[PDB]
RNA sequence: GUUACAGACUUAAGCAGUGGAGCAUGUUAUUUAAUUCGAUAAUCCACGACUAACCUUACCAUAUUUUGAAUAUUAUAAUAAUUAUAAUUAUUAUAUUACAGGCGUUACAUUGUUGUCUUUAGUUCGUGCUGCAAAGUUUUAGAUUAAGUUCAUAAACGAACAAAACUCCAUAUAUAUAAUUUUAAUUAUAUAUAAUUUUAUAUUAUUUAAUAUAAAGAAAGGAAUUAAGACAAAUCAUAAUGAUCCUUAUAAUAUGGGUAAUAGACGUGCUAUAAUAAAAUGAUAAUAAAAUUAUAUAAAAUAUAUUUAAUUAUAUUUAAUUAA
């Protein structure tokens, strides 16, 4: 038995909750920003750490947080306050996801394979070799650095013994 | 409908008036307003909801889905009581219901009910004592079925008493309970001399039992099978000596021990009605 | 304000009810790391008047939490008999989607109303400008991996094309374009996000297109168009291609206008 | 004709008379059946959550009973936990059960674990939660007075706490509290007389739009269409599910310390039919497809020194 | 699954306050110490 | 009875109201999936009112049709495999789609519906997005300038009357903002 | 008022048939006085006891769904004369068993009017004698609009009733709906 | 191994089969280092097992683990997060006992669940009444229904669980929605209404009930639900728990083998033994439904088998869609 106290709907208010994928240019820099934001570890979806608590300022986003080949149990390691807090908001990322930027891999010329084998057949199979892998590594995803070295083992510029590392 | 503002912030508060006045301009005055029949947005009968209500609304502070606060302020901190009592009446009570030694007043309740019998004195001055607690069993093609057979005299101390047979498949205490209600049904006023001991020396055969009671001198006790002394107890006989021959089946005597005092018996002022005499008691005429 | 509990020194001046849930709340709020304060304490004796409780009790309560109550002062009410003033489970859960459809339907009146203000009237890109539709799709409450899947579809008739460059970047299209409706499109799902698909899409048709724009020892005027693929899909789905003849129809057996004249007179308008 | 034509378009109402439809106060929503509310377009994700929902009622349950110093251990009983997964939030919910003004100024054990689900500004454990699911978690709790309006909670409560009442036997008393938890309401009664309130706001409704009207299908205001109609007067009347109407427990298993058989017994109250769907217009509708929608089943298994034994809970709801 | 979910142990760590009793536990222990009485406990383990 | 119920109520009793489609430019549509009706149809109701008040020519719930996921199982634990079980689980499909909305508008509605969504009821969106032939992401600084400009006087607080604030999108706001942000790119 | 109505205010289930029968002949009776003769107090003690058309389109045809099994036949009845086209081709072509086609002729067998319809029959779903049958059903139903009168007809002929007949589905442990897997006692 | 009705896939007709043949699969027996364990009359035998190469697996051979998967107790030390070079916590490491673990044994210790009697029509409750009583009545004189379901008559009156009904599928109609490019509107899906059908004329038996006829209707099925009790029916090999036994072994990991062995026997199937029946062919591609596709569905097209090509089978390579 009281009066409904009106709060005004707001843009501000519905930000966070803007679609991740949006046509958008103005959408996609928030989207990065708010994206940004989670990989920091900042409280949404959760209530944030002041200076009020000092023992119990928990969390559970450490480096391998829901996993199992890392050898421990749950770990409750410190939250910094709202003050004092990083956030990470790499460049490659923003590449990726505000503009529409993507590596394509690097095609293997035919005299860097004449460089190791003599024969021109065997250079040329070479070649059509590394060029059948980039395609096929182009379309699967896996890791900027992982897939460069897998393509590298694929032509034979670098040995298997690379990868079992 | 389209009114003026004034009349809005009249009859509603400050906070709504700009949103009202928003809705008018957005919806034309000519609308159609169709009735959505396959789903019903709104509720079965018409609210005004500037107010919220206590119990048909969420309660304000009380974190829910549809919360619409920030995830540290909940003004809910005492989780002892309930949050959200019933609206205008506290109770929800059905037409014609009403709010709340033991089992004896039951009994007591209930045969008042069925029977018009006064309760407190069921409660108070008839005092119970089981005869025989059998169990019994039936052979049902489910199986031997067992039901618990009890046998109970009650009776006040002033030459009332009665017998009660009850019967239960579920504990004995069912049967029990059963046993004295049919008991108290069955409340039977016994003749007897002085207040203590029967009128003449009886002997009567109940189905197989042969009984034979004597009439004793004051002081004498109770010296009979155990249900008669039971029985006796419970129907105010002090005084009373007697024999059981043939069968002594337990129920039998309480059956037959109770019909030989109602029937057997004639008080000497019947008998005096009957013959057209005087029927003195010496004793008493002396005075001891 | 709000930040109110935290401050045991001010709440002294406050009424005995209000100062009790200052103190709920400060326990609430930091339940393990709770420590008593003496403001706090001085503030709950002077309460003492409101709720029947001496100043020795309060103040041993205070110290001592539900050990204290026990030594201040019992029978299992389990299977107490319904006294009619609580609702069961199934009533219960009624009534909260009762409560839930009340605030919709408050939301809908008061804050929909108030979204009106954040309106902009449509501001058409024309299709001659504009043919091309990039797709986009986003899983709201979850992480698809179809959220990166963007599909780009053009009308190849409304790309800026001469027409013998038109019929060669039909063929380098292949099966991507469809000949019954002249309709060119294409999906990529290959890079992690959604606008480096896009991107990638977008260079795919400016390629498609500089190819199609060459005409220099590469014309393709003699390689016809290849519809196996159109007609596989057609064969696939059903068709409904026939329809009632025109000449079977009688329009004087149709039903004529009866004349209703109360109708006709109530038309004053 | 025009009057009876736009009548006929606007014929909506409560159903139970005998054009009207079930209310949100007279049935279940069928999500209210399944105890993850969820739909994710990814199985394997929906899948994922609905296993976390599964592994945080394990917890909320061990976090349930509390010990005071190794004097008094209060076993709160709670019921299955229902988790409601909108596209912004998480919301778990359960109902719960614990056993003069001197608790003004401590704060119970019960009332501290209400208070960590959700007060401890950093700390509490729908913070803790939220880091599983990826959205905001909201617990609440709901106090229940009686042991015997939630199934599952009366079923858990006689399963954990009164151990020595059904151990050896069924003591006597105890039998007698089961069966005399409610006052042998007259269900036919009060079904009819729902029904009777259900007709009669029903012709109300109609005498309204009959005063209204004195092509489109507009009437008057709506002011005049619930002339008598308000929040004081119909929900009440119309909430379907009130009057635990009959219920039957059943322990069973080695609840016997001198036999070494097992012992099936029963305690019926009441009745398991409802007369409201029996003469009128509401139907009866069953929870995935096997459970009549006002009856609830529930059991809760605890180890004895003997061995298992469980406890069946079915209560009927008009 | 995730095999960070909480447990019990973790309800000590984040509510101190708190005396919780996980009952399965518990009733394990009492079992244990049951055995231990009537001579039906674990035999020591083997090192060498 | 003397008591003024204004229009907002009158709908909210009444069915929800659609604004015409001007022309056919489907900017959005928007599929809600659920295991059950009654929440699903209250939701897309829910959707459609917003999008006609400060809305978009919403079509409305068209019911694409249910799936059905079968599963059969032996009841008993072990053996007795002539007794069987059947189970199903119907996904409900209902197809809104918005036809005449500048972005901003149609991505405000769809953060309202994620804001206030349902119990039961999922969602997927796909925009459409009517983009010229020949791009260029070039021209680079002065468009990103432009694109927080525009994001700028989108979230501009007009009148601070207690309105609805976020912690979060103020904080992305000020992300936005700042020169650590603009040098990015370059 | 009904035995059931009747029962509420009177016995409810001590209610019997023959109580009520006696009450009907007691009501009945009062009733049948005069209406001139009757008085105030018999009707107020009385008083307890009371209480779309198909036509053809714009060019003159009858549109009329037909269905059996899993078939569906739209069929448009036409007064021209007696040609025939199963979902736009010949009825010979599409319908190789002739029973079919007698089939779907005997609707306008029935009447005197082979010969002075004509019928566009557009099926879909089922198989070929399925089709058939639901293009008959339709027909008859289109007739049916052209004179009313011979409605009754149809359905005594057994062409307006809707053949319900459905495939039963496979149930768990048999093999098809009723087949059984061999039994062995031995 | 009884009286007389009633019952149905019981029998009788009828249609197709099993039983003979070969193969598949389960079982038995025997074999084997191991052929893992259970199910084994109806109520086991393509059953547990909706796929035994490794895995799964539990069995066997040979190797090698010994606080091991947990929880708690007691100590040393190292790293990381947080704060304003110290400290608080969280973890890890090495140990330290209680133990952990056990598809080991007993469903004749249990739970839950299931099979059969069983969609069979029974099962009880108060209470009342009869009989000394166990018990009976209710629950049936008389009939009828699919039916303890319904009439009547009755010392009975109600009741609960069952039955029926509400439920789901399918059907007919109405309304709503779908800018009729996600179209199949001949549709899909929410919400209703509809029947356990109604009415009347006659002909038999006694106001009604079966047959027939007629006029009114789209009006005709299937599924789920299988009570009480019983069978110490099945399951400790889904899982859990009592008691009991194993604790450098009856616990744990790897490599291979086995579960697929074959005299006879027993079920279930599959393919057959040719002309009221088999094979080639049939691109303006004769006519379906239901369901699956982010641990994917794989179109068109090229190449080889194959001188044309189609068919069928692979390879080449992924167009489209994570889906009316
Ligand atoms: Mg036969
Ligand atoms: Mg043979
Ligand atoms: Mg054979
Ligand atoms: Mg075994
Ligand atoms: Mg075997
Ligand atoms: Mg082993
Ligand atoms: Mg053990
Ligand atoms: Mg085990
Ligand atoms: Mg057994
Ligand atoms: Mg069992
Ligand atoms: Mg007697
Ligand atoms: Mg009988
Ligand atoms: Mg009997
Ligand atoms: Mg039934
Ligand atoms: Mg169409
Ligand atoms: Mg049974
Ligand atoms: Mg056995
Ligand atoms: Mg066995
Ligand atoms: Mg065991
Ligand atoms: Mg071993
Ligand atoms: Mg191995
Ligand atoms: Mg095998
Ligand atoms: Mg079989
Ligand atoms: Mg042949
Ligand atoms: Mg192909």
């Amino acid at each position: 038995s009281s009066e409904y106290v009106l709060e005004e709907p707001t843009p501000l208010s519905l930000l966070e909750y803007t679609p991740q994928v949006f046509p958008t240019k103005e959408s996609r820099l928030v989207n990065f920003t708010l994206d940004s934001l989670k990989k920091s570890n900042y409280p949404i979806y959760r209530s944030p750490n002041l200076g009020i608590l000092k023992v119990h300022d928990f969390t559970l986003n450490t480096p391998n947080f829901g996993k199992y080949t890392p050898g421990s149990s749950l770990i409750f390691a410190k939250e910094p306050q709202l003050q004092n807090l990083l956030i990470e908001e790499d460049p490659e990322d923003f590449h990726r996801q505000v503009t529409g930027e993507y590596q394509l891999l690097k095609p293997y010329v035919k005299k860097d394979f004449e460089k190791l084998t003599k024969s021109k057949d065997t250079v040329s199979k070479l070649v059509q070799n590394s060029q059948v892998v980039r395609l096929s590594l182009q379309s699967v995803v896996m890791g900027s650095e992982e897939k460069k070295l897998v393509y590298d083992v694929c032509s034979g510029m670098k040995p298997i013994s690379e990868l079992q590392q | 409908q389209h009114y003026d503002e004034s009349l809005l912030s009249r009859y509603y508060p400050e906070s709504l008036l700009k949103s009202i006045k928003l809705a008018q301009q957005t919806i034309p005055e000519d609308t159609k307003f169709r009735v959505s029949r396959n789903v019903e947005f709104a509720p079965p009968y018409l609210d005004d909801f500037t107010k919220i209500h206590p119990f048909w609304d969420y309660k304000p502070g009380m974190p829910h889905l549809h919360a619409q606060e920030e995830n540290n302020n909940f003004s809910i901190f005492r989780w002892d009581q309930v949050q959200q009592p019933l609206p205008g009446e506290g109770n929800i009570l059905p037409p014609g219901v009403s709010l709340p030694k033991s089992k004896s007043a039951d009994v007591a309740a209930g045969l008042h009910k069925q029977t018009g019998v006064d309760p407190d004195y069921i409660t108070r001055k008839l005092t119970m004592k089981p005869l025989v607690m059998k169990r019994v069993s039936n052979q049902t093609g489910k199986g031997k079925i067992a039901s618990f057979y009890a046998l109970v005299v009650v009776g006040d101390k002033n030459g009332m008493v009665g017998l009660g047979e009850g019967k239960s498949r579920e504990e004995m205490s069912k049967a029990i309970f059963k046993a004295h209600w049919d008991a108290v049904r069955n409340l039977k006023e016994i003749p007897r001399y002085e207040n203590r001991t029967i009128y003449g020396d009886i002997d009567f055969r109940y189905h197989g039992v042969k009984l034979h009671l004597r009439s004793a001198k004051p002081g004498f006790g109770l010296r009979v099978n155990h249900v008669i002394f039971e029985i006796c107890e419970c129907a105010g006989i002090k005084d009373l000596s007697g024999k059981v021959y043939k069968s002594r089946n337990d129920m039998n005597i309480a059956k037959g021990t109770i019909e030989a005092f109602t029937k057997a018996q004639k008080t000497l002022d019947e008998v005096a009605l009957g013959r057209g005499k005087k029927l003195v008691d010496v004793r008493k005429v002396y005075y001891s | 304000s709000a930040d109110l509990y935290m401050h045991p020194e001010k709440w002294k001046g406050l009424p005995p009810q209000r100062i009790l849930e200052l103190y709920w709340e400060r326990m609430a709020r930091l339940g393990s790391e709770y420590k008593p304060n003496k403001d706090e304490l001085n503030a709950l004796l002077t309460t003492s008047e409101y709720s029947n409780v001496p100043v020795n009790d309060i103040k041993k309560l205070y110290h001592r939490g539900e050990q204290g109550a026990i030594d201040i002062k019992n029978r299992d009410n389990s299977l107490r008999p319904f006294m009619f003033d609580e609702l069961p489970s199934q009533a219960q859960e009624l009534v909260a989607q009762h409560r839930e459809q009340r605030f919709y339907n408050r939301l809908a009146a008061y804050e929909l109303p108030l979204l009106a203000q954040y309106r902009q009237e449509y501001k058409r890109p024309s299709p001659e400008s504009h043919p091309v539709t990039y797709r986009y799709t986003s899983y709201v409450g979850e992480e698809h991996p179809n959220s990166r899947k963007v599909v780009l579809s053009v009308k190849t008739k409304e790309l800026g094309l001469e027409e013998k460059s038109l019929h060669k970047f039909r063929i380098l299209a292949r099966s991507r374009y469809d000949h019954t409706t002249d309709i060119f499109k294409m999906s990529s799902d290959k890079f992690e996000h959604a606008s480096q698909n896009a991107r990638y899409l977008h260079d795919i048709l400016q390629r498609l297109l500089a190819e199609s724009k060459d005409l220099t020892e590469d014309d393709f005027s003699d390689v016809p168009l290849d519809t196996r693929h159109t007609i596989a899909k057609s064969l696939r789905k059903k068709k409904r291609d026939y329809e009632f003849p025109e000449h079977w129809k009688r329009p004087e057996d149709a039903p004529k206008k009866k004349f209703d004249i109360v109708d006709q007179l109530l038309s004053t308008l | 004709n025009n009057m009876k034509r736009m009548l006929n378009n606007n014929n909506m109402n409560p159903a139970g008379a005998n054009g009207n439809i079930n209310n949100k106060l007279q049935h279940l929503n069928n999500m209210n059946n399944w105890n993850t509310q969820i739909y994710n377009y990814n199985k394997n994700m929906e899948i994922m959550n609905t296993m976390n929902d599964k592994l945080i009622n394990k917890l909320l349950y061990k976090m349930m009973t509390l010990k005071l110093n190794n004097m008094n251990i209060n076993k709160i009983i709670m019921s299955k936990t229902i988790n409601q997964h909108s596209l912004n939030k998480l919301n778990i919910k359960f109902y719960y059960y614990n056993n003069n003004n001197n608790n003004n100024y401590y704060m119970n054990m019960m009332n501290k674990l209400m208070n960590i689900m959700n007060n401890n500004m950093n700390n509490n454990l729908c913070n803790i939660l939220s880091y599983y699911y990826k959205k905001k978690v909201t617990i609440e709790p709901i106090k229940l007075s009686y042991i015997y309006l939630n199934s599952d909670i009366f079923s858990k409560y006689i399963s954990l706490n009164d151990m020595d009442k059904y151990n050896n036997g069924i003591l006597t008393n105890y039998q007698r509290m089961l069966n005399n938890i409610m006052p042998k309401l007259n269900d036919h009664n009060i079904s009819m007389n729902y029904i009777n309130n259900i007709n009669n706001i029903n012709n109300n409704k109609y005498n309204n739009m009959i005063n209204l009207l004195n092509n489109n299908n507009y009437i008057g205001n709506i002011n005049n269409i619930y002339n008598n109609m308000t929040i004081d007067n119909i929900p009440m009347d119309i909430l379907m599910y009130k009057y635990l109407v009959g219920w039957s427990i059943k322990f069973k298993g080695r609840l016997s310390n001198n036999n070494g058989r097992t012992s099936t017994t029963n305690l019926l109250n009441g009745t398991f039919n409802n007369k409201k769907y029996l003469w009128s217009n509401i139907n009866n509708n069953y929870k995935l497809n096997y459970i009549p929608s006002n009856h609830n089943l529930y059991n809760n298994s605890n180890i004895n020194k003997n061995g298992k034994y469980n406890i069946k809970v079915k209560l009927n709801f008009i | 699954g995730n095999p960070d979910i909480l447990k019990f142990r973790h309800l000590k760590t984040l509510y101190p306050d708190i005396e919780f009793v996980d009952l399965e536990e518990q009733y394990r222990l009492s079992m244990v110490e049951a055995k231990k009485r009537r001579g039906k406990g674990a035999p020591k383990k083997m090192k060498k | 009875s003397t008591r003024p119920y204004p229009v907002n109520v009158e709908a909210v009793y009444y069915a929800p109201l659609k604004l015409p489609i001007k022309y056919g430019d489907l900017v959005a549509d928007i599929q809600l999936r659920s295991y059950d009706n009654e929440n699903l149809d209250f939701y897309s109701d829910f959707i459609l009112r917003t999008g006609y008040y400060l809305g978009i020519p919403l079509t409305g719930p068209k019911p694409l049709p249910t799936r059905r996921e079968r599963w059969t199982v032996i009841k008993s634990p072990f053996v007795h495999a002539k007794s069987k079980e059947n189970f199903e689980r119907h996904t409900h499909k209902r197809l809104i789609r918005a036809w005449d909305t500048n972005p901003e508008v149609l991505q405000m509605l769809i953060a309202y519906i994620t804001k206030h969504s349902m119990a039961g009821v999922g969602m997927k969106c796909n925009f459409f997005q009517r983009s010229e032939i020949s791009l260029d992401l070039g021209s680079d600084a002065n468009g990103l300038e432009k694109s927080l400009s525009n994001i700028d006087e989108l979230y501009s607080l007009r009148n601070d009357d207690k309105a609805q604030t976020s912690a979060v999108g103020q904080k992305v706001l000020e992300l936005l903002d700042s020169p650590d942000f603009k040098k990015h790119l370059e | 008022i009904s035995f059931d109505e009747y029962a509420l205010i009177g016995g409810g289930t001590k209610l019997k048939p023959t109580q009520y029968t006696q009450l009907l002949y007691m009501l009945n009776k009062l009733h049948n006085i005069d209406p001139q003769l009757t008085n105030d107090e018999i009707t107020s003690e009385l008083s307890q006891y009371y209480k779309k058309i198909k036509t053809l389109d714009e060019f003159g045809r009858s549109i009329a769904v037909g269905k059996r099994k899993s078939s569906t036949a739209k069929v448009f009845v036409v007064r021209g004369t007696g040609e025939i086209l199963v979902n736009g081709r010949q009825l010979n072509d599409y319908f190789l068993k002739m029973k079919d086609r007698e089939s779907i002729m005997y609707p306008l067998q029935v009447i005197e009017s082979v010969g002075k319809y004509n019928i566009f029959a557009t099926t879909s779903g089922g198989g070929p004698t399925g089709q058939a049958e639901s293009i008959m059903h339709a027909i008859a139903k289109a007739l049916v609009v052209f004179n009313p009168l011979l409605k009754s007809r149809l359905h005594k002929a057994g062409v307006l009733t809707r053949d319900y007949r459905h495939v039963e589905r496979k149930k768990p442990g048999k093999k098809k709906a009723r087949k059984m897997p061999t039994w062995v006692k031995r």
